[PDB]
């Protein structure tokens, strides 16, 4: 039993084949009252909650370096949302969880990382794409990878509509193996969430 | 034996801001006293600060004049050392030395209304990130802003908070920037009674947290 | 040893699993302040140069492992070949600033010019990849440099990394290998 | 001092170097520095936060 | 009089690796603090251990996959960061700065397969002085080699030792090399049951005692 | 804040007014001893030449500063281009004495010479500015120089104002703006 | 530091050597050196020598 519980705001998400957390570069958060911000940053923890996001369909077909990634921020039509419209700043962390749930008699293996300044790579570089936070699944172990960030980046507070610090990339290590009693293919959710969230620089209305 | 020493290639240039002194030749003078001499300053900001100069308006006039019609935007301008209106203080002047800065700038309203002209103004700092700053009070008021009114006191003083991703700026303005990178300051007249044809004179100053880095050399000569 | 290869936590096992003894070794020539200590080659170059180490080229020792990290702090020396006087001017000047002698200005002097300069840039750090949708009102900010340098004719710029700092590594690829086994070159050997 | 950091004492004496300053009586004569610290700073009035 | 000196013939001229440092000329600048800030690395070998990455194989996979025929040799290569297999590895990417190591190189095998997929492999050191590497467990049981099996741990680890004369080798190859200097590692299949098309990764790391030595920028620019 | 602006009296509110921090700042750059502290071309030249610092330009970083003060003090240092040798004179020598080498006279040795020199006026200090009605038996006065230098020829002439202090500040102007909002220029950015 | 070996102290003051680093609060903040050290090194299981 390997039964990890995750709670973010009045949002939980229970796995009973977790291998653990990963936390990427740092297990804080560095200081979110600097200089930049005189003293009119605030935090909006009724943001810190999960959302969700569709990633991909696993199936038989997509080889070794198959790549799906998400940005972050992506389109959020919660608080989170509404933040990014009202704050000429922000900053917050992630705390992913990804699944791909098939069942034990199917094979292959995903690779679940969390990429800082996100960049197109050559076939020849994910081979070393373990060098970022990642996690795996396979489905003969487990269901869920789960890695959880910081917030970084050259300033010390974003405009996420012009800047995406994180992105979230999944990638087909070993194709998928099927057999009779398998699952015929296996769909990768995403559930994220924000963490430490800090806005600042209160933009006017629309009207 | 004498000490041998490498003569280093690369070094020995001259440069026009080297830390060395050169070596002296007429020796022994001693100066008139000057003990005492008033108005000395041992930092600009020091005087940035002490003594606050007029924003440029309109025609170049040092005020804001209220409008008789149903306009309440009375001034905007971008919050940047190189804006127009702050082209003639000396703050401005100052800055134009200096490549990135931080800190805080003071704004002075000083009503010069008769005794019988009243009214309410606001001033607000509109951040970056929207696409034109709202001529709207009601829209504006979801930034951080003042509002304040006529009476005994003619001064009414706020602070432009420094509000950026990186912790200094440039000074200068690239021409490929389109909006103003640092946001805009709009100053709004709420209502006035009788105050028709009447100014609100606005200077500027450094505030206590105002820095300016890395001295620069840029006018054409 | 076996493990959990799925939870991605490390695993060191040492030889003493079958009968070895571990060794002492001592690292200092990976030492990331001490690696990117040494002067590098800027191959393009104009009588206006703006300082960016991503000039730097990608397999040279310095911009593989320059490249080799996502963020990076540094203070820099350069070494300037070049006619006429020099003139730098920090991150964030007007380009016409160059043309000013109040401006640190080096009196040409042969054969050519050495010197310690300052991170200028206004940031905490510098990127070497910016994932910026704009960025604006493979393209880096404006803001990611070290300044500029202006002359009669630049002929040659070498750049030193100063008290580097590195931080998020990312991707270091070496040759590709074509033939079966290894990649086999000459190597020096007395004739 | 002002844009000089050579570490190492200078090699000629100070009244060759520079002139020498005389008195009839630097000190805290700085009437601009007086002046920005003098600034009010507070707020005139009642506050409601 | 003053101090005698002898300006010495030989030296001064600059050395792109030279441990000096240049005069300075634009003096009292205050960094923004970047106190804290994470993922940081110190020595390349730091990561190098904790970040294994993936070996070549085949066709370009990081894989190796069970043989469904009669052979048993699932992959062989040659013990030098220079090898194919190794080429995209982050260690190999790190090696090609410096012209000579020692210590252990740690490999990963991770088990891909199925629940119901079980097999058993084996991986051998083949120490130099052989011609040619055994195609067979029985033969090479002879060398320093380790069993695993398939279970509820995905993940088996195996350190190649360092075995030469002499006490660092070089991480290029040359030409003239005919058999590979330090040795090759084979991985063997003993067996499986109904693991056909499964997969096993494999990938590299540094060892607690690997250390490489003389920088060099040998690339071509 | 609202004050009795009239009084001219100084106020330098805070953010704090409505919930911020007041930062640290750091103003070494804007120190006076500091930033006058660094060399300046003086464009006018002669054979015969009066060191006098108001031939700097008006625009440049410390003529336009040294311009915003009505009084100063300093030392010297010049850097002087010359063929032949150079001869200086205090304030107060007949022009006739520069002929004379016994006056401090530095021997041609390339490139250039680097001379320190003592402020030397018969003023407690002196001004860039002198209302005077007359001052005879936008003139200054005669006596308001550093003194005189003569060679064969004088092709640069540098200054540098040592120990400077400056009183009474006023008027320091930057480029007047035509353009609707912002001055805009070309500032550096990597290619 | 690294790849610097002057015996003799440096002739210019640190201020104009180097820029000034600051702080908001170098320090042992080396995630990969933590990580590296937090590797398993044992073996899993029982053993049998």
């Amino acid at each position: 039993d390997r039964l990890l519980t995750t709670r973010n705001g009045h949002t939980t998400s229970t796995t009973q084949s977790s291998v653990g957390v990963t936390y990427g570069y740092s297990t804080e958060e560095d200081h979110v009252a600097g200089p930049n911000t005189s003293g009119l940053e605030t935090r909006v923890v009724q943001a810190e909650r999960f959302f969700k996001k569709f990633l991909f369909d696993w199936t038989t077909d997509k080889p070794f370096g198959y790549l799906t990634k998400l940005e972050l921020p992506t389109d959020h039509h919660g608080v989170f949302g509404h933040l990014v419209d009202s704050y000429a700043y922000m900053r917050n962390g992630w705390d992913v969880e990804v699944s791909a749930v098939g069942n034990q008699f199917n094979g292959g293996c995903l690779l679940v990382a969390m990429v800082p300044e996100w960049k197109a790579f050559d076939t020849r570089e994910k081979y070393q794409l373990t060098l970022f936070p990642h996690q795996f699944i396979s489905p003969r172990t487990n269901m869920t990878a789960h890695i959880t960030v910081p917030y970084l980046g050259v300033n010390r507070y974003d405009q996420y509509k012009k800047h995406k610090p994180w992105t979230l990339v999944v990638m087909v290590l070993s194709p998928l193996t099927v057999s009779n009693t398998a699952a015929p293919q296996i769909k990768v959710y995403a559930n994220i969430a924000p963490t430490y969230v800090h806005v600042a620089g209160e933009l006017p209305s629309k009207e | 034996g004498i000490f041998p020493v490498a003569c280093a290639d690369g070094y020995g240039g001259l440069v026009t801001t080297d830390p060395k002194t050169a070596d002296p030749v007429y020796g022994k003078v001693y100066n008139p006293p000057k003990t005492n001499y008033p108005g000395r300053f041992t930092n600009l900001l020091d005087v940035a600060e002490a003594c606050p100069t007029f924003l440029r308006f309109d025609d170049g006039k040092p005020y804001v004049v209220t409008r008789a019609d149903d306009t309440r935007l009375l001034a905007k301008f971008d919050v940047s050392l190189a804006a127009k209106h702050m082209s003639n203080t000396y703050l401005s002047g100052i800055a134009q030395y200096y490549t990135q800065y931080s800190g805080t700038i003071n704004l002075h309203f000083m009503f010069t209304g008769s005794t019988d002209s009243k009214a309410r103004y606001m001033v607000a700092y509109i951040p970056p990130g929207v696409e034109t700053p709202p001529d709207t009070p009601e829209e504006a008021a979801h930034c951080i802003h003042a509002e304040w009114d006529t009476g005994l006191n003619s001064k009414f003083t706020f602070s432009i908070p420094y509000v950026s991703a990186a912790d200094y700026a440039y000074t200068a303005s690239d021409t490929a920037e389109t909006t103003n990178v640092q946001g805009w300051v709009c100053v709004y007249q709420i209502t006035h009674g009788k105050a028709e044809n009447d100014t609100l004179l606005v200077s500027a100053s450094a505030g206590k947290d105002f820095e300016l880095r890395l001295p620069i050399d840029p006018r054409t000569q | 040893t076996t493990t959990t290869g799925e939870s991605a936590d490390p695993v060191t096992t040492t030889v003493e699993n079958y009968g070895g003894d571990t060794q002492v070794q001592r690292r200092h020539h990976t030492d990331v302040g001490f690696i990117m200590d040494r002067f590098v080659k800027i191959n393009s170059l104009s009588p206006t140069h703006v300082i960016d180490l991503m000039q730097t080229h990608k397999h040279g020792i310095v911009g593989a492992l320059l490249r080799a990290a996502t963020y990076y702090f540094s203070d820099l020396e350069i070494v300037v070949r070049h006619d006429g006087n020099l003139t730098w001017v920090p991150n964030g000047a007007p380009e016409a600033a160059l043309s000013n002698t109040s401006n640190p200005t080096a009196y040409n002097k042969a054969p050519f010019t050495r010197l310690a300069l300052p991170y200028t840039a206004p940031h905490r750090v510098l990127a070497t990849v910016y994932d910026g949708t704009n960025k604006y009102s493979t393209q880096l900010p404006a803001s990611f440099n070290y300044g500029a340098i202006q002359a009669q004719a630049i002929h040659e710029l070498l750049v030193r990394m100063k008290r580097a700092e590195l931080y998020c590594p990312r991707p270091l690829l070496a040759i590709k290998v074509t033939s079966q086994d290894r990649y086999k070159q000459k190597i020096i050997a007395p004739a | 001092s002002g844009n000089t950091g050579s570490i190492i004492n200078n090699y000629y004496m100070q009244q060759y170097q520079n002139s020498m300053s005389t008195q009839l009586g630097t000190q805290n004569n700085d009437w601009f520095s007086k002046l920005a610290s003098s600034a009010f700073t507070g707020l005139f009035g009642a506050l409601l936060a």
